[PDB]
């Protein structure tokens, strides 16, 4: 809680729960989307990069690549939390990746 | 010699033989009359025929007329080449670049010459909407 | 008179008059001349400059050509057993392929980074239609140089 | 917070044999040397050993 | 989907069921779909008319 409430409490929405991300939704619109924020997750992995969901977008593009297996990312919650906006982030995400 | 390709040379050889219409083995006047109303139109009455004769005058053999086009060909190269540079520059290799890429390219990167030759034919066409140097129309209005 | 030949092939290199000469064009003339020393060294026998001042700040290849040299007599080029040494290990099958996703990855990523398009142009010509690239053609077109 | 427990307690990731002796090998190639015969399971307990 | 290069190649949307109810009942703070009121509330008179 206390990690999600001063993240949030700094409008640091991401965090991750090990393997995965956990949201804890800003009704304001956060800079945490722009275009040019993708590009620091390229190739940034888990390890290295700060929570975000376009972390689990480049882990799913490197899984694919390297286990040469399909992939998935399960955007869930509440309504009202982000997973339409999520999921157009994540679009987002691979759209600007191939955009360059 | 060395800067001719032999063909260019074997087409002089072929225009110089042709355009002796008398056997002449020299250019006159005459010749040039009856070249001007085959190949050309009647609309050849203009003075200007007996101009031509000021650039050149007396008779003229296959040496000089080879000198005097090489000086006068500085800046020209064999077509097959030209094609195939052509053919290099265009990154898509088909023709399709606008002029505006290509003006500003060849006068920012070497030979500031002036702007307006080169604006004058590439604008000659919108580049908007007919942008495309289809390079084989620019080197055969150069020649062919 | 091989460092005057060099200054001249420079010359010729540099893209406009008005370059008189940029530390990134003095990368790409280290990378296109027959060198290749990698950017950490050269970097700090001039001075470590910060990556806003290598932007923008200017230099002058007049004292470059003597680090130029100097770095040439390091050699820190690689060779041809040394590069079949680094590529086989992507060669997971064991068959002398490699994937192009796998390179342009880290080629990208992971050393010196290059953006995804320069890494493009580094495989436009030669990448294979099926996606696996030969790695002894490929360390083969790098010795081309 | 189970996704929590079970990434710290559990194992992330595994990796084929072939796939990351062949990858990972740069590590130690003396370890795992060229054309000699290598078994993966015995080069793989003998590189991480090292 | 992607191709074998990693680059973007095809996309396949799936819909499961549209919530067909609501387009003819709406209760108390609470929308028909947004379709209806923003063809309604309308810059373009040529959509209000037609
Ligand atoms: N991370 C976020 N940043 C900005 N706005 C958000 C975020 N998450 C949710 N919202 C806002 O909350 C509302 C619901 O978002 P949406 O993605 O549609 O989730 P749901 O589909 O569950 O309603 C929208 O008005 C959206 O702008
Ligand atoms: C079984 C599953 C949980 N898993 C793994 O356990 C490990 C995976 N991939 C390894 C090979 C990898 C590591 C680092 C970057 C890319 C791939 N994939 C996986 O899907
Ligand atoms: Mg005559």
């Amino acid at each position: 809680l206390y990690n999600l409430k001063d993240r949030y409490g700094s409008w640091m929405i991401y965090t991750y729960s090990g393997l995965f991300c956990v949201t804890v939704n800003p009704y304001k619109w956060l800079p945490v989307y722009t275009p040019e924020v993708v590009a620091a997750y390229r190739g940034k992995k888990r390890s290295e990069a700060p929570p975000h969901i376009f972390s689990i977008s480049d882990n799913a593009y490197q899984y694919m690549l390297t286990d040469r297996e399909n992939q998935s990312i399960l955007i869930t919650g509440e309504s009202g939390a982000g997973k339409t906006v999520n999921t157009k982030r994540v679009i987002q995400y691979f759209a600007v990746i191939a955009a360059i | 010699f060395s800067m001719f390709d032999q063909t260019q040379i074997q087409e002089f050889k072929e225009a110089f033989t042709v355009i002796d219409q008398n056997r002449d083995g020299i250019i006159d006047k005459e010749d040039l009359r009856d070249t001007f109303a085959a190949m050309g139109r009647l609309n050849v009455k203009n003075e200007e025929l007996d101009a031509m004769m000021k650039e050149a005058s007396g008779p003229i053999n296959f040496t000089v007329f080879l000198t005097m086009f090489g000086e006068k060909l500085k800046g020209a190269d064999p077509e097959d080449v030209i094609t195939g540079a052509f053919k290099v520059l265009d990154p898509e290799g088909k023709g399709t670049i606008k002029k505006q890429f290509l003006e500003e390219l060849l006068t920012t990167q070497c030979d500031r010459f002036s702007q307006e030759e080169i604006k004058n034919m590439w604008a000659a066409f919108p580049p908007d909407v007919g942008g495309n140097v289809d390079y084989k129309n620019i080197c055969y209005v150069i020649t062919h | 008179e091989q460092q005057e030949d060099f200054k001249e092939a420079f010359l010729l290199f540099d893209r406009t008059g008005e370059c008189k000469i940029t530390l990134s064009q003095v990368g790409d003339v280290l990378r296109a001349l027959g060198t290749n020393p990698t950017n950490a060294e050269v970097k700090k026998v001039l001075g470590n400059p910060s990556n806003e001042e290598m932007n923008a700040k200017k230099i002058e290849f007049e004292q470059f050509l003597p680090m130029m040299q100097a770095i040439s007599n390091n050699k820190d080029q690689g060779g041809y057993e040394d590069f079949v040494e680094g590529l086989r290990v992507f060669d997971k099958e064991g068959n002398g392929t490699v994937m192009g996703a796998e390179l342009r990855h880290v080629l990208a990523t992971l050393g010196e980074k290059m953006k995804e398009e320069e890494v493009e142009a580094l495989l436009a010509g030669q990448e294979d239609s099926n996606g696996c690239i030969n790695y002894e053609a490929f360390v083969k077109h790098i010795m081309s140089v | 917070l189970e996704g929590i427990r079970i990434c710290r307690k559990g194992f992330p990731n595994r990796i084929l044999y072939g796939d990351f002796r062949q990858r990972y090998r740069i590590l130690n190639p003396a370890a795992i040397p060229e054309g000699q015969f290598i078994d993966s399971r015995k080069g793989a307990e003998k590189l991480l050993s090292s | 989907h992607f191709g074998a290069t990693g680059k973007l190649a095809s996309a396949d949307i799936e819909t499961y069921l549209l919530e067909k109810s609501r387009v003819i009942f709406q209760l108390k703070a609470e929308r028909d779909y947004h379709i209806f009121y923003q063809i309604l509330s309308n810059k373009k008179p040529e959509l209000l008319d037609m």
